[PDB]
DNA sequence: CTCAAGTACTTACGCCTGGTCATT
RNA sequence: AAAGACCAGGC
DNA sequence: TGAAAGTACTTGAGCTTAGACA
């Protein structure tokens, strides 16, 4: 009865189906909670899902409650039939057991509809799983024997087979994988006071420090101002290496990957030398500094004494070391861990010790590696990615890739710098003004009249603003032409747009000349009306004696004139932008984060932009739009606007988030290889035979690629 | 096989009762190989003479002989996908035909007979190669099937009653494919025939037993409903090697 | 892109021949004696006649003086003045002819409404 | 083996092709001779063919067997001995009340200006065949064989089915227009009340057809060499059963 | 390069254990002289390992850098891994 | 409108003031960050048929180093650029005896505009610049690292030091749009610091060819 | 904006202009026939196209097996309770999915919209 | 002579088991 | 028997 | 009965002129 209104982006049928598909998976989410509810601590499924050796909670809710909506493509079970699912429905059935949810469960048993419902369902995996393994073998080979060569030589130095270098260390940091862990920060979001409160070893007290030093090191604390210049010192770098992090890490991400567990090798100490956190420690703050900036010397990643090598270092094991400082800081110490002297010489050489193991060894072969720990889990992935709709999985990493010139869906987040970003209508202004808007999609209708003279109006509603128009010292005596184009403007697209007969009209001056008359209702109106004739006359000379052949009767050329109106007007937006969607988004990866006064984290819900289509130089060109975080997911046009590196990071950031859709996780070092050797000759070079056989490589590593006969041609 | 493009692959709707869902081989060959259902039965191919003389015995028009300003409101006609005339009364004209193939007079029950009626057209299939199924006949809200036909072929031995004399007392027709997309079917009589909340009163058919739709080798799992299709799909391409 | 150059390139032929021959045709008329109109001869809008402007003027006089037997307003020589400077604005605030004329209706009615709302018509 | 239906019309949409809208029907004449010639009815999309196209989406083309390239519809109709535009228009759309569907055919007629007459439709058929005629009669009789024989041979194959031709043609771009308008659903290939199953009998039928031609190819060729004595002419020597067996 | 100014890693990577002690179990294999002392050991890969463990395999690894030039690490100034 | 046009030339104005900053060029405080209305006050407003006809919006601006050389910001009024605005412009650019300068075209340029361009590479420099491309300062995007220029003697130190032959370093054609914001020819190296999140910072050289 | 037919040859007749009184004339360009245009508009464009369907819905759908049918919504004309509803079933007709009631009955083919 | 807009090549998982058939 | 093709099947 | 795409080729087009000074 046409009371449902259509949800912004998506047609009347679009917003259906979502309000169907959401009350059916809450019910079926709802029963599975109150299937799993019931289960005894007996129960065996129960017994199996918890331990996770197989099966999970949707198992237990399809086998026990509902088994669920089957669906076909990533949609509701079509029509194959004439508006039906199957005969035995009535035609124009959108009901849940028409269209395929299954109400019964596997234990009661499915009636024969949801059974056919659910082999179109099962045969949906089926077609998956036998067709994605052979893309995927595909991207594997190709990936493998575009890596194949690259190699960590005796330097640490990664370089393929023509020793052209493409990463200086390994991983950017010159350690393998195999030995690192997850780790946190513990400096990186702390609100300001709280980071004083934590690491700046206040003596002052007099009664912490008896607490919690031994009443020997207490009085040589105090009284020695070397010692508190040290502490303060130490802080202050401590506080640099805060800033750092900050800059390093937006969006307050705390959870890293580094070498070796520092909070675990001191609970470690902690229990292997019996300490008492009840007593206070033996363990001098100095002794604690010396011995960490001692250490941090011989944690060397570049070896050599040029300020180039220094740097190298620096930069290098520059986050390990501020991880290292914030852990081993000496009011932890003191506070929390309480450890020893002699723990904390043991803490020391065994951080040196297994540091020193995490070092990638040189001859290790990086690129086969990355090759195949990239490869891998694309065969876990699906192949399909089914309101903004994004290629994923197997098809979005073909697409990375090969560089494809035209992905799929090409589209371009956009950020709002001012008031835009949080106030909706100056959001919806920036949308309508990046939104391709030609005529076609603001009139309602659009004819062809024949007025002999501009007073008659064949048309009975112009007459008034006609009349209106033609009593001035007009081009009417004149032969005025007779054929008349009268458009009619949709007052809902004309206003969902806020566009305005004075702009439509300027731009129809601009795009035609001013040979071109323009009549229109200026609104307040029933009918957003807008009259244009084509009045070219003869200047009031005499009649016309053998015109032109190619004179294009006024008629046709009329029909030529709304034609291209009506197809090439352009009279909003940006072209290649087919549609804007306007959303606030609820992840942080698309959140505005800001480092409030007391120097916290807090995420700002800011509207963002997200387009069909890519133009990001004209993008970022318009007002209001933030330059610094705008971007866009295909990578071609990222070459050709921002540079070579800025599509390094972007093909990193498409990589990885096509890794970690699924929740999967693949160690860094992996994408940077992939992306180094995409992004090292300068150009964006394909992996696959065009841009691998590009390379100035050996023609025998060619052949073994896609081409053998034809580069031994060329050899 | 080599194609990746997984739309034939997909079961369709269309194969309901017609080719088993479940049963179908793994690898490169899923979906695009297709083994039939219990009760498919294959058309085998007429001469469509009889039908074409039938209908210029009841009227209708030729196309020679037609005007074209009055083919608007007319119903095309077409066999075996030549047209051959309009018709100007399709609902006397289809219950005529229906008559004839029940009682397989004029028209052998293989040949499929279709009036789609929002687009005028009524075609008439005497073709080799169509894929149909028997299906119970509905008049009003009661089956064709009675009593008396059940009796009768429970002494089916030594009477030479069959089921070729139970489709000739128009109580079992063959209906394909395109013929079932102009049809509406009903699962059970006991359930879907009887007065209940209303949902649809139009039956014009019921199936025999739904268990029929699966195939030879998906026959023989027991409680196939209970089980997760792809197992099904595994089974059934499991039962070709088991061993006996 | 390809098509905007060909489009471009048969509008402007097939209308350029129907300009015909002598295309010429300016004959800008200065301001006779006493147009109430400042800046005058200005050429910054092409094909905009001073006496189409003086036109817009009376009609703007017409709407002012059905305002004035509306609202009662002061006298007629300020109303003067008052059209001079809405006719001014219009003309600033306008770059082609049909725009301007568009723009001087779009404030009549503004003006009558106003009327037409019995309130006198402000700024 | 399956296989698509034959003698039906079938409306399909490519994502990229030139096409907007196509029309086929894979007609074979009762199974007699012939694997099947298929024909193709379609919609130029939108991009414009450098001077007529500038309205929602027209120009219905043909595209016939055993010719190079596209042929508009209309000429094809003309080539049917159907001169005036009315009785095109009568045989393509059946209910002149309609005007939405007459907009759309409109510029169909208005690429078939210039071709008004019968037997130069036929030439230019003709001059688009296989190999052009060097004369004009025998393009004239190329282009009448292939209309007639090997075009929609279902319908009608011999002499005076050219009216049941048109009509079937007229009831193609009927669909096709249907379709243009959205008043119906463009047809599923995976509907399988579009496919047709070539069991034992079809196989083999289509097997043993071609089996027995070439049989008597080679029985010919026996009688033309024993004949040019003039002696006499055997045929229990003339057959060679290794070649059915 | 020279002895003085050796620019690699001190640690021995796990390729050239692999490597070396293959090399020497195959060594030993074929009659060559062992160097540690061996407690019943028949089977040359052991008295490879052990050999390695005491750091008195009489090989010299020749590391090659990317440039072209090699440094020559003895296994004993090689420090284990183990 | 012409509000636009003034916004567009502000804007041009600003990033082609950072860029000439970012190449070690005097560029003044004030000048770097200025609002639009300061800017319309100081260039007149509208620019069509106003105050500021594309002419003495131009740039010349000194390098810190030396202010000899100098360098001398470019602004054709024509939506495309020929060759005899070019050829007026460098007899300009050889009266003030200057060597660098830039170009900035509304649209586009003839090939034979491009081809006396490239024509001289010795006696005068001369860059060419989309209007469009000058609209957003690319070096303050998110994805692009900073990019520093490296003297010879750095260059040299650095294959010194990791003993490298010039080719074995990473490319960057001299087409590149930060390339090109440098104003960097073949044969230079462009030092690259972009933050990571495995070691904190990672220096990139990437050889321009 | 239809269409109109010659009456000598039967072909389209085009629009033309009558340059010496100024009227449209319909002149078809296979012969010299000149015809008044009556309507004096040639081409009329619904991009948004709110046509309505049941000028495109035939009456015999009534009587199609495969359709729902209620007797909640009667006849305007002829009251009958039993009338047959389904929707847009047509392609291109934006984002609808209202109902359109078709009379059941027979000779009453009568259809509505709510 | 020299730029964008049409026509040709070239490739689509890893094995593993077997059975059949026409040429040689 | 040799390599060639085809087919079916396992993961 | 229904690829899909990337790359290496061609081919056509096609744009003011005037003499003095310069
Ligand atoms: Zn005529
Ligand atoms: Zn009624």
């Amino acid at each position: 009865n046409n009371e449902l209104e259509p949800t912004p982006g998506n047609t009347l049928r679009q917003t259906f189906e979502n309000q169907v598909n959401r009350i059916l998976n809450d019910a079926r989410d709802k029963t599975g909670s109150s299937a799993q509810k019931s289960l005894s601590e007996y129960n065996n499924f129960k017994s199996m899902v918890v331990s996770g050796a197989k099966g999970s909670k949707i198992n237990i809710s399809q086998v026990i409650a509902v088994v669920g909506q089957q669906n076909v493509e990533g949609k509701r079970i079509p029509f194959g039939f004439k508006h039906r699912t199957l005969p035995h429905f009535i035609k124009d059935d959108y009901g849940p057991e028409s269209r395929g949810f299954v109400e019964n469960s596997y234990l009661a048993g499915l009636t024969p509809t949801e059974f056919f419902f659910h082999a179109m369902g099962g045969r949906e995996g089926l077609i998956d799983t036998a067709v994605k393994t052979a893309e995927t073998g595909y991207i594997q080979r190709r990936l493998i024997k575009s890596m194949e060569s690259v190699m960590v030589k005796y330097d640490a130095t990664v370089r393929n087979s023509i020793n052209q270098v493409v990463q200086l260390r390994y991983g950017e940091d010159g350690l393998a994988g195999e030995s690192v862990e997850f780790q946190n920060l513990a400096t990186l979001k702390p609100s300001n006071k709280a980071f004083e409160k934590k690491f700046r070893f206040d003596y002052t007290n007099e009664r912490a420090l008896r607490r919690t030093l031994q009443e020997d090191l207490v009085k040589d604390v105090l009284s020695n101002a070397h010692i508190q210049n040290e502490l303060e010192r130490e802080f202050e770098r401590m506080r640099e290496d805060r800033e750092v992090l900050r800059v390093i890490f937006p969006t307050g991400d705390s959870k890293v990957v580094l070498p070796c567990n520092l909070l675990r090798m001191i609970w470690n100490a902690q229990k292997i030398f019996h300490i008492n956190p009840r007593l206070p420690s033996d363990l001098h703050p100095i002794k604690v500094v010396e011995g960490v900036k001692e250490l941090s010397k011989k944690l060397v990643i570049v070896n050599g004494d040029d300020p180039l090598s220094r740097q190298a270092q620096e930069n290098a094991t520059l986050l390990f070391n501020i991880h290292l400082r914030s852990t081993l800081c000496s009011r932890r110490m003191a506070e929390e861990f309480r450890l020893s002297g002699e723990a904390f010489d043991w803490l020391l050489g065994e951080i040196e010790s297994k540091f020193n193991q995490a070092i990638a060894h040189p001859g290790e072969m990086v690129g086969a590696l990355a090759a195949q720990s990239l490869g891998e889990p694309a065969t876990q992935m699906t192949l399909n990615t089914f309101a903004k709709n994004v290629t994923l999985g197997v098809p979005r990493l073909k697409e990375l890739i090969n560089i494809s010139k035209k992905p799929k869906t090409p589209s371009l987040t956009v950020f709002l710098l001012g008031q835009s970003a949080r106030d909706a209508e100056r959001a919806k202004d920036i949308l309508c003004r990046l939104e391709h808007t030609t005529l076609r999609k603001v009139t309602a209708n659009t004819a062809i009249y024949y007025d002999p003279n501009p007073q008659s109006t064949v048309v009975a509603e112009d007459q008034e603003w006609v009349n209106v128009y033609y009593e001035m010292p007009d081009f009417d005596v004149a032969r005025i032409s007779p054929w008349l184009l009268r458009v009619e403007l949709d007052r809902k697209h004309m206003t969902d747009r806020k566009l305005t007969m004075e702009q439509i009209a300027e731009k129809i001056n601009a795009g035609f000349g001013d040979d071109l008359n323009c009549i229109f209702n200026d609104d307040n109106a029933e009918k957003l009306v807008l009259r244009i004739r084509i009045m070219n006359s003869d200047e009031n000379k005499m009649q016309e004696e053998e015109e032109v052949v190619d004179k294009m009767d006024d008629d046709v050329f009329l029909r030529c004139i709304e034609s291209n109106m009506l197809t090439d007007m352009t009279l909003q937006g940006i072209e290649q932008i087919s549609k804007v969607y306007m959303h606030l988004p609820q992840t942080d990866n698309k959140k505005k984060i800001i480092i409030t006064e007391d120097g916290e984290f807090k995420a700002l819900q800011e509207w963002i932009l997200e387009t069909d289509g890519v133009s990001l130089m004209r993008v970022l060109s318009e007002k209001d739009v933030d330059p610094v975080r705008t971007t866009s997911n295909d990578i071609v046009e990222i070459f050709t606007v921002l540079g070579i590196e800025a599509v390094r990071k972007a093909l990193e950031r498409e990589l990885y988030h096509v890794i970690s859709f699924d929740g999967s996780y693949v160690n860094y070092r992996h994408l940077a290889l992939l992306c180094d050797t995409m992004t090292c000759r300068g150009h964006l070079m394909a992996i696959t035979r065009h841009g691998v056989n590009r390379q100035d490589t050996g023609p025998l590593m060619k052949c073994s690629f896609e081409e053998t006969v034809d580069v031994l041609m060329e050899a | 096989r080599d194609g990746k493009l997984a739309k034939p692959r997909q079961l369709h709707n269309t194969l309901w009762g017609m080719v088993c869902p479940a049963e179908t081989p793994e690898g490169h060959a899923v979906g695009l190989v297709k083994n039939l259902a219990l009760m498919a039965y294959i058309s085998v191919g007429s001469q469509p003479s009889p039908i074409l003389e039938f209908l210029e015995e009841w009227s209708m028009e030729n196309l020679e002989e037609i005007s074209p300003a009055a083919i608007a409101d007319a119903t095309k006609i077409f066999v075996n996908g030549c047209w051959v005339g309009i018709h100007k009364d399709p609902e006397q004209l289809m219950n005529t035909l229906r008559k004839l193939r029940r009682q397989m007079d004029i028209i052998v029950s293989e040949v499929s007979m279709i009036r789609d009626i929002r687009e005028r057209e009524i075609r008439i299939y005497t073709d080799a190669g169509r894929i149909c199924r028997p299906l119970l006949i509905v008049e009003k809200q009661k089956l064709l099937l009675k009593k008396r036909h059940i009796d009768q072929l429970k002494e089916r031995e030594y009477n030479n009653y069959s089921w070729q004399d139970l489709v000739a007392s128009g109580v079992v027709e063959y209906i394909d494919t395109l013929e079932e997309e102009t049809v509406m079917l009903a699962m059970t009589p006991d359930d879907l025939q009887e007065k209940e909340v209303a949902y649809c009163s139009t039956y014009t058919h019921c199936e025999i037993h739904p268990s029929m739709i699966l195939g030879v080798c998906a026959s023989i799992i027991p409680f196939p409903d209970h089980n997760q299709s792809p197992r099904n799909t595994y089974q059934s391409a499991m039962g070709k090697q088991a061993m006996g | 892109e390809a098509h905007k150059r060909e489009w471009n390139l048969f509008y402007q032929k097939q209308m350029q021949l129907r300009k015909g021959k002598d295309p010429k045709i300016e004959e800008f008329v200065p301001p006779d004696e006493n147009c109430p109109l400042k800046e005058a001869s200005s050429r910054r809008i092409p094909r905009l006649t001073v006496k189409a402007r003086e036109h817009c003027l009376r009609l703007l006089e017409e709407a002012l003086s059905s305002n004035r037997q509306s609202t009662r307003t002061a006298d007629e020589a300020d109303l003067r003045a008052k059209a001079v400077e809405l006719e001014h604005e219009t003309f600033r605030n306008a770059k082609v002819a049909n725009l301007y004329k568009a723009s001087v209706l779009k404030k009549v009615a503004d003006i009558h409404r106003a009327s037409k709302d019995g309130q006198p018509y402000d700024m | 083996q399956e296989k698509m239906a034959t003698n039906t019309v079938y409306v399909f949409a490519k994502k990229d092709s030139k096409y907007a809208y196509t029309g086929e029907c894979r007609s074979c004449l009762e199974n007699s001779s012939r694997p099947t010639s298929t024909i193709w009815v379609s919609m130029l999309a939108r991009g414009g063919q450098g001077a007529k196209k500038s309205a929602i989406g027209q120009r219905i083309v043909a595209t016939l067997p055993y010719i190079k390239q596209e042929v508009p519809i209309i000429i094809v109709f003309r080539a049917l001995g159907f001169v005036s535009d009315r009785d095109i228009l009568e045989h393509i759309i059946y209910d002149f009340e309609d005007p939405e569907m007459m907009e759309m055919v409109k510029p169909s007629l208005d690429e078939a200006f210039v071709i008004q007459e019968q037997n130069v439709a036929l030439n230019f058929i003709g001059s688009r065949g296989a190999k052009p005629g060097v004369t004009k009669e025998k393009r004239i009789k190329y282009a009448k064989e292939v209309l007639q024989k090997e075009m929609l041979p279902h319908v009608g194959v011999s002499d005076f089915c050219e009216t049941k031709k048109a009509y079937f043609l007229g009831y193609m771009v009927h669909r096709l227009l249907l379709a243009a308008l959205g008043r119906r659903e463009l047809d599923d290939r995976d509907h399988y009340g579009n496919k047709r199953l070539d069991l034992a009998g079809p196989l083999l039928a289509f097997l043993f057809r071609g089996m027995f031609k070439n049989l008597l190819k080679e029985v010919r060729i026996y009688a033309q060499k024993f004949i040019d004595r003039g002696k006499d002419f055997n045929l229990e020597l003339a057959i060679k059963t290794r070649i059915i067996s | 390069q020279a002895n003085q100014k050796r620019i690699t890693t001190p640690y021995m990577t796990k390729y050239e254990r692999a490597r070396v002690l293959g090399t020497r179990a195959l060594q030993i294999a074929m009659c060559a002289p062992v160097m540690v002392e061996l407690e019943g050991e028949t089977d040359p890969l052991l008295i490879a390992m052990k050999e390695l463990k005491a750091r008195k395999i009489p090989i010299i690894i020749r590391r090659y850098l990317p440039d072209g030039s090699y440094e020559d690490w003895g296994v004993d100034e090689l420090i284990i891994t183990d | 409108d012409d509000e636009e046009e003034t916004y567009r030339l502000w804007k041009i104005r600003k990033t082609i003031m950072q860029l000439c900053h970012d190449r070690g060029y005097l560029v003044t405080q004030d000048e770097l960050d200025q609002t639009l209305e300061e800017f319309k006050a100081q260039f007149g407003d509208k620019p069509s048929e106003g105050r500021p006809r594309r002419t003495d919006l131009t740039v010349l601006v000194a390098h810190n180093d030396d202010p000899t050389d100098q360098m001398f910001v470019f602004f054709p009024e024509e939506p495309k650029v020929g060759i005899k605005t070019i050829k007026v412009y460098c007899q300009r650019m050889q009266e003030e005896n200057i060597t660098r300068a830039l170009i900035v075209v509304q649209q586009g340029m003839t090939p034979s505009a491009k081809q006396s361009l490239v024509d001289m590479a010795p006696k005068y420099i001369l860059e060419q610049f989309l209007q469009q491309e000058l609209l957003i300062n690319i070096t303050e995007h998110e994805l692009v690292p900073e990019h520093v220029v490296m003297t010879k003697e750095e260059v040299t130190e650095l294959l010194a030091r990791y003993k490298l032959r010039e080719n074995q370093l990473p490319r960057i054609q001299a087409g590149d749009p930060v390339a090109r914001y440098f104003g960097i020819k073949r044969g230079q190296v462009v030092k690259i610091i972009r933050p990571s999140e495995t070691a904190g910072r990672y220096i990139t050289y990437r050889l321009v060819q | 904006v239809g269409i109109r037919f010659c009456q000598e040859c039967n072909n389209m007749l085009y629009p033309k202009e009558d340059k010496e009184n100024r009227i449209l004339l319909y002149a078809c360009r296979n012969c010299d026939y000149q015809q008044e245009a009556d309507n004096s508009c040639i081409y009329v464009n619904k991009i948004t196209h709110e046509v309505d369907e049941l000028t495109q819905i035939i009456a015999d759908v009534s009587q199609d097996p495969t359709l729902p049918r209620t007797e909640d919504h009667p006849c305007q004309k002829c009251g009958h309770k039993e009338a047959v509803f389904f929707q847009s079933h047509s392609a291109r007709a934006e984002d609808a999915m209202r109902l359109y009631y078709v009379c059941t009955a027979p000779h009453c083919g009568h259809r509505w919209t709510e």
